[PDB]
């Protein structure tokens, strides 16, 4: 039932930042960790980190530096900012829900999946 | 630590293919492993919610056996929707992040 | 494979016991296949606490005899079993704290031969409460079955002959406020209710409970123990009476694969920390480590605190990065406020190092770290000194 | 690879030992190749509880000095070093049993200054019987290897200079009646007879045995300690002298891959378990069970009856299914009859539960179960109070 | 993967300890990679037995009232903070050994009441010296930090009121004969020298060294604790003020991936000893050789004279095969010289058997081999008798 | 040396009980496993149960309600009877001595079968 | 718990062919496998009587390997009489019976 | 930088000795285990032993009964005799120098083997 | 205790191979392995110093795994040079003696 989607620019100049934020819809943000996965166009992805509905955070070693996580539970959606954009950062960016393995047996693994946004760099 | 996958695999329609995944102990030894399955173009979906388990509406010729430190999931049936990017991720408690491997790319023949 | 650590996320109030009540926790969680609809329901349950046992305060006369000589000098000291009235009045005597009480005690003043009669009070004991049958469990009970001491005779017998219980109470009297409301989704196969959801966020296996009822309100007590209040097939039989008895558990261990390396290891080694401390009667806080519980069922926390062995009920959850319980030094984080140290002692072997630093002997381990504070092992004194011999 | 469990088939006479007498099972058992051939055979073997070690009975004197002083009052004890006609003499007013022998230890009224001298005998002490050197072996000897006593002097010496030691008869007379009849198959490789099947159905390796003889008929000593009256080649040595000494085996050690995970390991947690009790000086019926031959061949049996340790012979027999040793409650089928208990307590741990119910520490565990009466520990007292400081 | 033994290869003085300095040793060895050039060179390291800790010998005053009435007859005993001065006196009169201080102490002669006062020095105590801020630090000084004997206060607190510690030296007066010259090969990635190779042939990782100086030479503390005297770089800071303070090392645990089957595992195996040697307050000669080094790095080795628990510094050299170690029956080569044996005891739990063959407790276990001399457990008194209660 | 001769029914009407019984020649029936074995015609093969000598019983627990299995030592003879017959029941079985893994370390596995026996069902 | 095995196998002459059972831990990981072998129309025979051992009249082209949770049997050199259809069995500690895989069909190609 | 050099006879008649002597030149011979690995002309290789600096013996044990090594650190020479000689013994003869996998963790393994020498029986 | 390894393997050009060793739990479960390259008349040379690790002035696409129980060397692309004879050694505790296994004879094809 629960369906994610992704907004934020397209494109961004660089040395700027990256506004992107998801909405969640028909399920309530508790018990749940929020995280974000990107994929350079023709390779594999990657795990830029997540976030808790308590608001604890983690992030990739290889990022930890250049990003940060908020969330809003009130109006259900939460964001992802990096500090620095180069050309590199050309990727498509994906929103997910992050089920642990051991924290709700009823649900394991990254469940659902927003559709798919393309961010470029000039 | 990473995961080692396989970069591309081949085979003629109607003959079981397998695709295996190489972790260490802290990944596979210690963690369920989740694969994924990706056609071009569009977001991935979790083609197993468990090492063994099947969600529901996944075609009962996926199965997926994990070994203590490494992970395999054979299609016993090939079919033309079959082509499709499979990646597989798995739980490091020393790096306390998500690791994802080389996607393995199916090819009917 | 486990998760690395589990954390109380509520707990309730502590009590006192002794290295006897210690128990190896249970490390098996249900899962069903089959559920997939959901729908948001309300339900109630028994507040922390009041889960396990709900339990009646007591205590327990011992008389003996005063006697001496009398120019000579000699004691003499000699046990009886007393009369239930005097008892009481011994008992109320001592809750007035009056000098009069102690010294009609603790003086003999026997001054030819003279004697003093002399009937001693415990501390307060306590013991359990079965509501199928109004009975009372305890150690102290010989065979550890005392039945309708309200309905029938006031006191109950104890191992030692010379000795009586009482409760505090003059009649089994239970307050009924021991119910909380929450949220959470039902799992439904079919038409059926395979299991639901709770407000922690945790999925309750609904196979093979029993129906029970408690203050008059119908419900089921389920696997784990904990007790729900919802709708019940009629099928579905009434609880066995015996209740609080040694482990007579079966279905669950015949369908569900014990998994020799998963299970009935970690239930090894637990036994070898359970009866090493019952070898040597003394705890260490390393040693308290290896009696949590490690799935997010309900279970007991353990601590130590004036050299009292305590416990306490508890919910527990998982644990994924040890950023999340100690998020700054000297701080771990419980229902999301920063608990309160009693003398630098957390529950379950949790202690404040030496450099005002939180110290987890599970992650100190996997961090080789190592400490002198945590092996240190201290003596705990029996709970019941002249009752159990 | 093991058998989930094992029981004896046969048990012989309990006798009384200290946590000092206990040692690992082994659990090696030596398979040959290329023996195809099976004949139908008779041979003669030693009864059970004798095979382990013929055992002397005798008596230890150790005389003290009852001196006082007469008014004054003052008490005064020496130890000294006996006779052996009076040691003798001694033993033979305490077999009467007379109220005589009695007063003249217990009672010293030594009433100036004035004494009375007294010959302490202790209970009967057992010493092993090496039939090749017709010497006697026990810890009570100084060194371990008191030779010829009937031959030449009928007393031995004790740690403890004042201490004694007497066999209960006069000279080492042994009963020859020692041997059963049993039927069995003969295992031919080529010419030569590598095994033999024996009337239990267990293959037994001929292997590394060497040549003994007693009561005049020789035999076989085979690896396993077992003795067999059969045809033997003339290659095969005589047994080395030295007998009941510290484990010195060679051959199957080097020839048989003591597997790592197989022998190396269980050797370790059975030396874990045994570590703990002498240092810990008490025994639990968890820890007793960790003491059981896992595989079919000939070991011994612990148990605990009055307090006091109990150790018997026993042939061991494989287990494949739970039902066939509790086929019904209360039944632990030995040799195809109900074993009867003694205070509620079998071999090897076994216990009888407060349900009325047959519990098996390895099988309760392999259900999850868990019970307070199996970790319970009890001190056990050593053997030799005098003799042994 | 370990080596199946190490063996010392230069072992420094013995000196005495209790159980509550033992720790587990560190099997951790870093590898570089990229270190392909290798270059002779000369090098400058501690001598064994001062790499650990140079100690300064000292004596403790504790003074007790040897009051007493006086025909009636009571003694009285209470304790009390002396001077500083009468202390050392106290103590240049037992250092005579005469006795005129032994009559001063032991006897109180009391003889209305009549008093004796009397001050009484414990067995030397010796302290760690901290060479970057000379201060002294041992379990008797309280919290661990005592500061500036020699510079302000000729005596420093104990935990005891009455107790006071006193070095024996008038002032901390430290030889600087503490440095042996070796050869070595250096290992240089590019330009920079990741490692250098020592005389026994093991490779040394430089990473992760701070700078330091004793006695007046530039040098560098290298991870595992031994200290050389080379080029550093300026980059390259001081080491942090704390030393000889709780395990507080970071780098190596996040880089190294502490294997958890290699490292983990071995770790929890030695504090599960070392655990139950502080709860039962005995060791036994089993119970040693689980605290000894693994891997070839510096560590210390334990052993037991006279009932005394001894220690002593040494650099471990990793054994292929058994023979080496033991070419011969009585035989235990160390640094190429047949160890000598007190009492028939060697280091780190060998000793030798009754029948005059050297026994090694995991070369017996690998053979399936066991012996009751190595499991018996003897009590160890604790080493301060006054100042920790 | 030790060989087993099936004997028994052949075709058995719906609802009634097999008598199959096969017998030991050349050897006694001491200290070994006895159990039949049968095989639906071109699947695999199923394990009914096994006896000892002593006379515990063992049995399948897909057949427990419908299989009893005597021994009689006295004439070296052991039978399975079956208490309800349905077509599902047509199936080729077999008489096998079953040794124990650890009963004898001499014997190993199931080692002698008997000639196939087919039982069809009307 | 059950045991899992190939449903055919096809080989060329003078080729080695493999076969394999997976099972759990309380079948191969706690016991012996015995491989039979069954000609159509004829009673099983005990292949070999122990994981690795053989039992006489065997050729020696036929040999068993056990992995901790699985076995494999490989035959070196494929004659024509080795088409026949092979079946592996282990016993179960907590089924407390015999479980018998889905046998291999060999066929000489 | 260190290299081996094997030396020795060719030719040996039956029921004599072999004299095969190698050379360290380069480094010093301390701390490391010198051995001789020999090879039958197409087939597998052999290990017939190492020594140690310190002088401790290990040989194959298929051949204890007939090797000896011996060493000679003043001269930097290590040499191995085999008291019978068969037409068996022909084969080809290396010298390594042996690093223990744990004694030294710079080096790992068999190092540095010089060329092979030939010895054949007549 | 020995070690077993496959007497020949052929495959076609850019094609990866893989040889494994297999061995008991005190030769590979408990000492590394060695994979040594030997080209006929000449001496052989350490393909692999560690059992994961290669010594300086081998090709990156050399690249050995290890089992618990079993080694593997698998080279990912096969070229003319690669055609020798590959053998695998390690330590024996028990033995405390080095055991060579069966060198496997690499062919292009
Ligand atoms: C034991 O307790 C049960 C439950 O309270 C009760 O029904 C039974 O009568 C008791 N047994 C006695 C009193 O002997
Ligand atoms: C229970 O019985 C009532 C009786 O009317 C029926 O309506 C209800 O559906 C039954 N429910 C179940 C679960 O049997
Ligand atoms: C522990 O001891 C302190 C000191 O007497 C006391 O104030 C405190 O209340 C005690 N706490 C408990 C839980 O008994
Ligand atoms: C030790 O016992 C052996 C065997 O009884 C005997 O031959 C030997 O003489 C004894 N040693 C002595 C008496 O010193
Ligand atoms: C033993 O010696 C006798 C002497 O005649 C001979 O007949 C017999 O065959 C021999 N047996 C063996 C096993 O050497
Ligand atoms: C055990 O104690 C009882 C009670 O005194 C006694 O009757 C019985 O004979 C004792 N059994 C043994 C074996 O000593
Ligand atoms: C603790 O010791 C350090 C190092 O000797 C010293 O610098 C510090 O001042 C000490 N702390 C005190 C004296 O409170
Ligand atoms: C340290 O500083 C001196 C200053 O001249 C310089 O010569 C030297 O190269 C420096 N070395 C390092 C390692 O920084
Ligand atoms: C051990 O005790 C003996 C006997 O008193 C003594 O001679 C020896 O010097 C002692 N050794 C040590 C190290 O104290």
């Amino acid at each position: 039932q629960v369906h994610l989607q992704e907004s934020g620019p397209g494109l961004v100049k660089p040395s700027e930042t990256l506004s992107l934020t998801c909405t969640v819809s028909g399920d309530s943000m508790n018990n749940f960790y929020w995280g974000w996965i990107r994929q350079p166009a023709g390779k594999g992805l990657e795990w830029i980190g997540y976030i808790y509905y308590s608001g604890t955070t983690n992030y990739n070693p290889s990022l930890k530096s250049r990003v940060t996580i908020s969330i809003d539970t009130s109006k259900n959606q939460f964001s992802l900012k990096v500090n620095s954009v180069t050309a590199a950062d050309t990727a498509v960016y994906y929103c997910a829900r992050d089920s642990g393995d051991y924290v709700s047996y009823y649900y394991y693994g990254m469940d659902v999946w927003g559709p798919g946004t393309t961010v470029t760099v000039s | 630590s990473v995961l080692t996958q396989s970069p591309s695999a081949s085979d003629t329609p109607g003959q079981r293919v397998t695709i295996s995944c190489s972790g260490s102990s802290s990944n596979i030894g210690s963690n369920y492993v989740y694969w994924y399955q990706q056609f071009p173009g569009t977001a991935p979906k979790l083609l197993i919610y468990k090492s063994d388990k099947r969600p529901s509406g996944v075609p009962d010729r996926f199965s997926g056996s994990t070994s203590g430190t490494s992970a395999s999931l054979a299609i016993s049936g090939l079919r033309s929707e079959d082509e499709a990017d499979y990646y597989c991720a798995a739980w490091d408690n020393r790096l306390s992040g998500w690791l994802f491997g080389g996607g393995t790319k199916l090819t009917v023949l | 494979k486990f998760p690395i650590y589990t954390i109380p996320d509520k707990l309730g109030p502590w009590s006192p016991i002794d290295i006897h009540h210690l128990s190896c926790p249970n490390n098996l969680v249900v899962e069903d296949e089959g559920c997939t609809n959901l729908s948001g329901f309300s339900y109630m349950e028994l507040k922390v606490g009041y889960i396990s046992a709900i339990k009646m305060n007591g205590f327990t006369c011992t008389g003996v005899v005063t006697e001496a000589e009398t120019v000579t000098t000699t004691f003499k000291r000699k046990h009886f079993r007393p009369t239930p009235d005097a008892c009481r009045a011994a008992y109320n005597w001592k809750m007035a704290g009056d000098p009069r009480y102690e010294e009609s005690l603790h003086n003999p003043y026997p001054d030819v031969k003279t004697t003093k009669e002399s009937l001693v009070i415990i501390s307060p004991s306590v013991a359990d409460l079965d509501p199928y049958d109004r009975s009372l469990h305890s150690r102290v009970f010989p065979g550890g079955n005392c039945s309708g001491v309200a309905v029938s005779s006031t006191y109950c017998s104890t191992n030692h002959d010379y000795t009586i219980w009482m409760p505090e109470n003059p009649r089994l009297g239970m307050s009924c406020d021991i119910f909380t409301n929450s949220r959470g989704k039902r799992a439904s196969k079919g038409s059926e209710t395979c299991g639901f959801v709770d407000e922690r966020g945790l999925y309750k296996s609904l196979k093979g409970a029993c129906k029970l009822k408690l203050c008059g309100v119908l419900g089921l007590r389920l696997m784990d123990g904990t007790w729900v209040a919802m709708q019940t097939s009629n099928e579905t039989k009434w609880c066995p009476p015996g209740q609080l008895v040694n482990l007579h558990d079966f279905r669950s261990d015949e369908i569900e694969h014990l998994v020799v390396e998963e299970l009935v290891k970690k239930r090894e080694e637990c036994l070898d920390a359970l009866e090493s401390i019952m070898t040597t009667k003394s705890v260490s806080f390393r040693r308290l480590s290896h009696l949590r519980k490690l799935v997010p069922g309900f279970g007991k926390a353990y601590t130590i605190f004036n050299k009292t062995l305590m416990e306490a009920d508890a919910h527990y959850k998982s644990v994924r990065t040890w950023n999340e319980i100690i998020p700054s030094k000297g701080c771990l984080r419980v229902g999301g406020r920063c608990h309160p140290h009693v003398n630098g002692v957390f529950f379950n072997g949790i202690i404040l190092g030496p450099d005002g630093n939180v110290l987890i002997p599970e992650m100190q381990s996997s961090l080789l770290q190592q400490h002198m504070e945590l092996l240190v092992s201290s003596v705990i004194p029996l709970m019941h000194p002249l009752a159990d011999p």
